[PDB]
RNA sequence: AGGGCUACACACGUGCUACAAUGGCGCAUACAAAGAGAAGCGACCUCGCGAGAGCAAGCGGACCUCAUAAAGUGCGUCGUAGUCCGGAUUGGAGUCUGCAACUCGACUCCAUGAAGUCGGAAUCGCUAGUAAUCGUGGAUCAGAAUGCCACGGUGAAUACGU
RNA sequence: CGCGGGGUGGAGCAGCCUGGUAGCUCGUCGGGCUCAUAACCCGAAGAUCGUCGGUUCAAAUCCGGCCCCCGCAACCA
RNA sequence: UGAGCCUUGAUGUGUAGGAUAGGUGGGAGGCUUUGAAGUGUGGACGCCAGUCUGCAUGGAGCCGACCUUGAAAUACCACC
């Protein structure tokens, strides 16, 4: 298994998006690139929209997903299938 | 009523006021106020930072690289 | 005396034997047998039943199988209805540990396979 | 198999010339063409015209002669449970179920008949039907299979011969020693006779015996014409 | 700044190690060459199952260290059952380089435990320190070697004939 | 009346007799080869072997029953 | 020369088995020069030299009950 070390992260970039966020409970979805950064208490109830490299997807932030990272819900590869080959895409 | 084919008796016809005795009378949560994940739920419970032990020698307080030092 | 029958390996010495229990690979038999007072160069079929029991009662603590495939069981299960991407690579059936997709899925995803063209 | 060696040549030789014989002449030459130091036994070889395609076209079951035959008839008792002295007193020699279970299954036999009860034979004795030469497996077809053991035991000893068919209409039957006079000897044919003359079907009423053959044991053998109805000699 | 080629329905080129017992298991046991260590590595140290941790004499490398070189040997042990070979996967915990280890990073290590019994079509180097096989170090080098470069262990059949 | 032969992957065959072992030509689908085209090589899938039951470690085969197709039987007159 | 009827005579080279497996009853072996076997002579007799074997001489053997392999077991006489 794979670790986060010893340090502490916070995130420099949600700190500043959560802080002006959390002031009004919630807000418009919240202009994230931070791919780096792990789901916290401070962010619960928050509405982060996850670069992906091609477009923003929205994660909706949640209990359960904190032991997670932001670039986990929101997806980069893409699976052709073997049912029968992809014909189309999905955006 | 068939009687014989009923299971028994030992818990039914004795004491519909009964405690807790050896187990619960009612669970909380089971009709779901939220949908159940059967998760434990990390960093929320818990650290995102590991546990220290192992190496535990006198900490100090101002700056020292290994490699840095001859 | 076999430790628990089943599957052990006949006139074998002590230390690869115990593997059928299970709970207890190489490294913790060695503890076990070290404890009870056994050296490892014996064969298993020397032993009392009554070495048996004192083996049988420091495995009963450790692990039962039918807790551990259950806790993988379980593991794929949860991270699969959340939708993380550990989760979404164990869907597919490919490697979650970095190894390759194009070649080596087959251990998990399992043999190779017709493509009709 | 039936292998050219020295035991047939010398019998081969003490004959006059081989032909079908009227069955008082038969026995009297049989006799004479013994050659072993143990005492021969003689059985009857009858070609039947039944059809003999299963079971309803064909002769089965046992007799019991008059006179015994000088062998002793080596019977097991295989069963699963019974008083034993009961069945040695009878006349039997080993009443078990392991034993004869474990011979039936190896494919080799010491004893020459087991009687077995039905609970016995149906597991092992039953299915078995390509069953070679020495027998092993009780049948039904025989009347060897019985839950009155004690009977069967006492009636094999005294005198009980089987008859039965292989893939053909032939009946090959115990009749006795070369010990015996013609008289006795007779009398134990038309014992056999009479039995396989009781059990013969209704569309057995064209030509019954079409050849006879008698035989002795590790000696040689004597063609028959016929075997005649009478008990007698003279 | 994030994301990718490291994708997955697969085929193919190459190399690795294996499919045993010539070995592997346990316990005991042996000797390398060559080179790297000035920004760096490093005995003893105290902590740690190990990795690693935090301290540090010392070094200039024929002094100290990477590094226990492995294969091979000793003894006792194993029979085709994918095992007593092979040990991949995966769960889980400890550790690491870096704001930051999720797809795409490293290491230790616990438990369970598969494919594969020499493989169709295809398919290559070799004349002898070679070929085969076993391990090492270094170049690169944030973090990662099956590869490349060289080194030493152990070291083959045969070359009639055109 | 009676005798005797046959019932195979989607289509036509082989194997058969004390047996196991699905084999040949097609149609199908994937791969390989040659500098390339070319012919050619290689694998796979496909069946209750007419259907039922029995013996045996083994049945398409041997054994018992049933439905179907055909030759002869010169027969329905 | 078919068919019927009939006198005797044999090979059986199995997956597993030392070799000798058509179905199967009698039935536990033939000691007769050891039943042998054996160079040698002939004979039955075949998945081609293999199973069995007559005999001057030969006390040296098929091969079971047993010992052993198998679904079935084996001698030797019969029956076909």
């Amino acid at each position: 298994p794979r670790s986060l070390k010893k340090g502490p992260f916070i995130d420099l970039h949600l700190l500043k998006k959560v802080e002006k966020a959390v002031e009004s409970g919630d807000k418009k979805p919240l202009r994230t690139w931070s791919r780096r950064s792990t789901i916290f208490p401070n962010m619960i109830g928050l509405t982060i929209a996850v670069h992906n490299g091609r477009q923003h997807v929205p994660v909706f932030v949640t209990d359960e997903m904190v032991g997670h990272k932001l670039g986990e819900f929101a997806p980069t590869r893409t699976y052709r299938g073997h049912a029968a080959d992809k014909k189309a895409k999905k955006k | 009523m068939k009687k014989d084919i009923h299971p028994k008796y030992e818990e039914i016809t004795a004491s519909c006021s009964c405690g807790n005795v050896m187990k619960i009378r009612s669970t909380v949560g089971h009709d779901l106020n939220l949908d159940v994940c059967s998760k434990c739920h990390p960093f929320f419970t818990g650290k995102q930072r590991d546990v220290a032990t192992g190496g535990r020698v006198d900490r100090f307080n101002k700056r020292f690289n290994i490699p840095g030092s001859k | 005396a076999r430790i628990a029958g089943i599957n052990i390996p006949d006139h074998k010495h002590a230390v690869i034997a115990l593997t059928s229990i299970y709970g207890v690979g190489k490294t913790r038999s060695k503890a076990i047998l070290a404890a009870a007072g056994i050296a490892e160069d014996v064969k298993i079929s020397e032993l009392s039943e009554g070495q048996i029991d004192t083996l049988r009662d420091e495995v009963a603590k450790f692990v039962v199988e039918g807790d551990l495939r259950r806790e993988i069981s379980m593991s794929i299960k949860r991270l699969m209805d959340l939708g993380c991407y550990r989760g979404l690579r164990h869907r597919r059936g490919l490697p979650v540990r970095g190894q390759r997709t194009k070649t080596n899925a087959r251990t998990r995803k399992g043999p190779r396979k017709p493509i009709k063209k | 198999m039936a292998k050219l060696t020295k035991r047939m040549r010398v019998i081969r030789e003490k004959v006059d010339a081989t032909k079908q014989y009227d069955i008082n002449e038969a026995i009297a030459l049989l006799k004479e063409l013994a050659t072993a130091k143990f005492v021969e036994s003689v059985d009857v070889a009858v070609n039947l015209g039944i059809d003999a395609r299963k079971s309803d076209q064909n002769v089965r079951g046992a007799t019991v002669l008059p006179h015994g035959t000088g062998r002793s008839v080596r019977v097991a008792v295989f069963t699963q449970g019974a008083n034993a002295e009961a069945a040695k007193a009878a006349g039997a020699e080993l009443v078990g179920m392991e034993d004869l279970a474990d011979q039936i299954k190896k494919g080799e036999m010491n004893f020459d008949v087991v009687i077995a009860s039905p609970d016995a034979m149906r597991v092992v004795g039953q299915l078995g039907q390509v069953l070679g030469p020495r027998g092993l497996m009780p049948n039904p077809k025989v009347g060897t299979v019985t839950p009155n053991v004690a009977e069967a035991v006492k009636n094999a000893k005294a005198g009980q011969v089987r008859y039965r068919n292989d893939k053909n209409g032939i009946i090959h039957t115990t009749i006795g020693k070369v010990d015996f006079d013609a008289d006795k000897l007779k009398e134990n044919l038309e014992a056999l006779l009479v039995a396989l003359k009781k059990a013969k079907p209704t569309q057995a009423k064209g030509v019954y015996i079409k050849k006879v053959s008698i035989s002795t044991t590790m000696g040689a053998g004597v063609a028959v014409d016929q075997a005649g109805l009478s008990a007698s000699v003279n």
